[PDB]
């Protein structure tokens, strides 16, 4: 969305994508990607799935 | 010993640098001076017509 936004030429999307992931893999590098608990703890069928 | 488990002190690195990653532009025009020595010596020469004659 930014490149088309932009008028980004084949040359400057790679300096874009390089800047997007090093931020992206700073932040997720001290995130513990859990999952977040929303029904019942008594079901079977929730956690079987 | 007894229940609880010892385990050794950890060393710790004293000094640490820090050197980031730039980007490359890659540009082209710089280093490209020799283009403009060429263009400065053209040394056009013209020979006088009439004074031979
Ligand atoms: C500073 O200049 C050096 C030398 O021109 C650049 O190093 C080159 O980088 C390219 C791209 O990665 C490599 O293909 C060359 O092999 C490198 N040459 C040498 C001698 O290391 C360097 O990229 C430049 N720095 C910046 C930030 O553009």
């Amino acid at each position: 969305n930014v490149a088309n936004s932009a008028n980004l030429s084949q040359e400057t999307k790679a300096l874009l994508t390089e800047m997007v992931n090093e931020e992206m893999q700073g932040l997720s590098d001290v995130m513990i990607d859990f999952e977040i608990p929303l029904g019942d703890p008594r079901d079977q069928e929730q956690y079987i799935h | 010993c007894f229940g609880v488990t010892f385990k050794k002190p950890l060393v710790a690195e004293e000094k640490t640098s820090l050197e980031p990653q730039l980007p490359h532009l890659q540009l082209r025009l710089p280093h490209l001076v020799g283009i403009i020595a060429k263009i400065k010596g053209i040394k056009i020469e013209v020979t006088s017509s009439g004074e031979s004659i």
